[PDB]
């Protein structure tokens, strides 16, 4: 007779009455029905203050709150921020600043200003840089709600000085080299940006640093139907002067193999507007066409064809591509002849095939932008530079969870960072409520971590990514013979399996060596492995290395599967959580409300995909394995005084739950009496609930039993109160005389 | 170096402080309370005991550093002389006996909330020998009770 909560195809959840049959207000599978809420109508600001937490109930709660415009909710001291798609007015005021500095979490309304306090007060009082990990899709909020984390920073902690706004000029020079065009978002980030903000030794801001990780290298030769390359290569061929035009030998993306091709992407503008912020940097026309110089080089080196001409085994240049390779050497400052040996033949002259150098054009053109990007990431660091620091507070921005009807490497290595970042979150909220508990004067929380998941993919030896090496390794490299040493070597693993068994009928049909499943923390992914091989190699010969690294070009010489792109994948993913261990963590989960860009509309299944995918169900689960409902004393007063005898609504709040409590023989396993709240176990705050609605008046019974129980303790409150009074003037008395 | 007991008893007491149940004390409910209860401490007084064990330093203090605050090298039976004050503070016409007129008026400056019936009882429950007071020895009885 309970309402509970059922799938709903378009709202996740509907309220009703193996699996079971629902009738709203339907089979359904019993692992997907959750208790809901007596009070619908009801709205707290940590979903910790429901009965139960689960992922019906914590959508349907944040869902309430949106109507009201309340976008911050908490789960503990995790943030869940709604886009409103519209500014809600004054709740960035800078007087709401000020109302939020120096306030422990929860004695304001939730807000990102509190998540960024709290940071900087651990910071100070704790000694030690801190970490705030956002999550979410694109159009969620992200970017403006890291603005604010950095903006309440500044004004509140900075000395009148403006770290924020000089990020926020620089940050259009970021979006040039390191953002691009996806499926699903026309200005994705395809690197992970760590955006610190440094504290001397007495907690004052005193600069900025933006770490960054990861950048995607792949999309530099290469995208999918509805991807481009990143901005900068598209602006600069619509945007430059017939003149810059001219020297380097620029013209219409198309005409480049590595710049796949949309009406409302105005690169001609952006690139307008991106000189335009080069400039407010302090970028001036040399660096700036230095920069360019590079792109077009890398442009002119991906347009470099080749063919078999049968010369005692190799391949050698198209002659149609002798232009491409001009302008590519002179761009780079190479000797033509030097580079087309290099990009031909290894080094004992090792002559290449067609593939093999298209691997080696690629390679140089992926190691060449990446340093680029890492060069272009040192000026805008420049910009607001610090001589030394104590801590920071960093915001870390990274591409999240995601899966699509197909699924390649690209996704394998997102996905499988995602799976490192949500072990992180899973350790630190375990971390959080056990020194919560103890906090409290209250217990090892209960979970089992998804390290199996990783050890499937980073183990030595077995994991997947040493596996793929190994292929790489092998005379012939087949994703074939790849794919079923996967299988054959994680033989009853929990966490991988054969396509055919997918819960989808569109994976059914790849064959067991074309792919493997993967259960991920946010769910199962089915991977077509094809590919997999050449993507995992992007290994550039010394030879071709060297020949850049001696580049007439002075700027070029200043940027400077043996080891797979797997691989350094890993390395490079180990130092950025090298990085996020060493601070004190939060967490802020964004949520995009629906596709529309629409004020007042909530998609509850969609909305419902992102908690999931953000790792927020993984962390609810944990979170039963404690007490994942708590409430003040002052609150549980006020809605339960009024079943109970007068005598007992005399009390103080504290009393009154202790009082309450002792009347009816809670055990202290299930039910805890902290400091300042009563931690409930799964299920028992509910079970209160009922016991304090039965009976009136064997209820009223019980309270008698406690009589004298209530006297001594009366007693002894003010006995002792008197006792501690007595000792501070004694004290006071001490530090005198 | 408390019992588990002893603490147990400070953390009822320390929500006479703590009257909105945030879990941290400030200046102001400190001096609050000593006064309610018949001392006179200076704001500096209070300033520089907390400031000690404030490891914020936003100038509210928890119940652990509460305890700590309270902490000082004891004579022998100074506890005693402490309890035998304590007791002062309630038995204000000194005779040796607390009766309900003097529980009422430290009830009342603590702003605990009860009916004359209530501080009765209270008086009653104490009152082993049954002269309808409450002497020393029934006061320390009630304050260790279990
Ligand atoms: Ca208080
Ligand atoms: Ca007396
Ligand atoms: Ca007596």
């Amino acid at each position: 007779g309970k309402p509970v909560w059922a799938p709903h195809p378009t709202d996740g959840f509907q309220v009703g009455n193996d699996s079971l049959t629902i009738e709203p207000l339907f089979l359904a599978l019993i692992n997907q029905v959750f208790p809901a809420e007596e009070d619908s109508k009801k709205d707290v600001e940590d979903n910790c203050s429901l009965m139960y937490l689960n992922e019906a109930t914590l959508l349907h709660n944040i869902k309430v709150r949106y109507s009201k415009d309340r976008i911050y909710t908490y789960v503990a001291n995790i943030l869940i921020a709604v886009n409103p798609y519209f500014d809600i007015p004054k709740i960035y005021s800078s007087e709401t600043i000020k109302s939020y500095q120096g306030k422990s979490l929860g004695t304001m309304p939730p807000h990102v200003f509190a998540i960024a306090d709290k940071a900087f007060r651990d910071m100070k009082v704790l000694k030690l840089s801190q970490s705030i990990i956002v999550s979410g899709e694109s159009g969620a909020g992200k970017t403006e709600n890291t603005k604010f984390v950095l903006r309440y920073l500044t004004e509140s902690y900075g000395t009148g000085q403006d770290i924020d706004d000089r990020i926020v000029e620089a940050n259009p020079l970021l979006e040039a080299f390191g953002n691009a065009k996806t499926v699903r978002n026309n200005n994705s980030s395809r690197f992970g940006k760590f955006v610190e903000i440094h504290f001397n030794e007495k907690s004052s801001v005193v600069g900025g640093f933006v770490s960054h990780y990861l950048l995607e290298k792949s999309r530099i030769c290469v995208q999918g139907k509805e991807e481009r390359n990143y901005h900068i290569f598209y602006r600069l061929c619509a945007g430059a002067s017939e003149d810059i035009r001219e020297r380097l030998h620029l013209s219409s993306p198309d005409n480049f193999r590595y710049l796949n091709r949309d009406p409302l992407l105005d690169d001609h503008g952006d690139f307008i507007r991106m000189c335009t912020a080069m400039k407010k940097i302090g970028l001036d026309d040399e660096e700036k066409l230095d920069l360019f110089r590079v792109v077009a080089g890398v442009l002119h080196l991906g347009n470099i064809d080749f063919e078999e001409a049968g010369s005692t085994s190799g391949c050698n240049l198209k002659n149609k591509s002798t232009q491409a390779l001009e302008y590519c050497a002179e761009l780079l400052g190479l000797d033509q002849d030097d580079l087309r040996v290099s990009l031909t033949t290894r080094v004992i002259k090792v002559p290449l095939k067609v593939e093999q150098a298209n691997n080696a054009r690629d390679a140089l053109a992926k190691t060449v932008y990446s340093h680029l990007f890492d060069h272009v990431v040192n000026r805008v660091n420049q910009c607001f530079p610090f001589e030394t620091s104590s801590y920071f507070i960093g915001v870390l921005d990274i591409a999240g969870f995601e899966y699509f009807e197909h699924n390649s490497f690209e996704q394998f290595c997102i996905n499988y960072c995602n799976e490192k970042l949500q072990q992180f979150f899973n350790e630190r909220i375990l971390k959080e409520e056990q020194e919560l508990y103890q906090k409290e004067g209250l217990n090892e929380v209960h979970y089992v971590d998804n390290q199996d998941c990783i050890d499937l993919i980073e183990a030595r030896l077995v994991g997947i990514l040493d596996i793929l090496d190994e292929e790489n390794r092998l005379p012939q490299p087949s994703d074939q013979h790849f794919t079923s040493a996967v299988h054959q070597k994680h033989k009853d693993h929990f966490r991988l399996s054969i396509p055919r068994k997918s819960k989808l009928a569109i994976h059914r049909n790849i064959r067991d060596d074309e792919g493997f499943i993967i259960r991920h923390f946010a769910g199962a992914v089915c991977y077509e492995t094809t590919q997999f091989v050449e993507k995992n190699n992007d290994a550039l010969h010394m030879s071709l290395e060297s020949l850049i690294c001696e580049s007439r070009d002075k700027f070029i010489r200043e940027l400077f599967s043996f080891i797979s792109v797997g691989n350094k994948f890993k390395t490079q993913l180990n130092l950025l959580l090298d990085k996020l261990r060493s601070t004190g963590a939060s967490f802020i989960r964004c949520i995009k409300p629906n596709l529309k860009m629409t004020s007042h509309h909530f998609e509850g299944a969609q909305i419902l995909s992102q908690l999931q995918c953000s790792g927020m169900v993984s962390v609810l689960d944990l979170m039963q394995g404690g007490f994942p409902s708590r409430a003040s004393f002052h609150e549980l007063y006020n809605m339960y005084k009024k079943y109970m005898p007068d005598k007992l609504a005399r009390l103080d709040p504290r009393l009154f739950c202790k009082a309450l409590f002792k009347a009816l023989g809670l055990n202290e396993i299930d039910y805890k009496f902290g400091l300042t709240k009563v931690f409930f176990r799964p299920g028992k705050f509910a079970e209160f609930d009922q016991i304090m609605k039965s009976d009136p008046d064997h209820l009223a019974e019980l309270v008698k039993r406690v009589n004298h129980w209530l006297i001594c303790s009366r007693w002894k409150k003010v006995q002792w109160c008197s006792l501690s009074v007595i000792k501070l003037k004694n004290k006071i008395k001490y530090r005198a005389e | 170096q408390l019992t588990e007991e002893q603490i147990a008893e400070f953390k009822e007491a320390f929500s006479l402080f703590d009257k909105d149940g945030d879990g941290t004390i400030t200046t102001k409910e400190l001096g609050t309370v000593m006064r309610s209860l018949g001392q006179n401490p200076t704001e500096a007084e209070l300033q520089d005991m907390i400031n000690e064990v404030d490891a914020d330093g936003n100038g509210t203090i928890d119940f652990p550093e509460f305890l700590t605050m309270m902490a000082r090298k004891m004579k022998d039976t100074d506890s005693e002389e402490e309890i035998r004050e304590a007791f002062r503070v309630f038995d204000k016409d000194g005779n040796g006996f607390i009766s309900a007129a003097e529980l009422r008026h430290v009830m009342t400056n603590l702003g605990e909330k009860l009916t004359d019936e209530e501080v009765d009882e209270m008086i009653r429950e104490a009152d082993i020998d049954g002269d309808g007071q409450v002497n020393y020895e029934e006061f320390v009885t009630m304050m260790t009770s279990k």
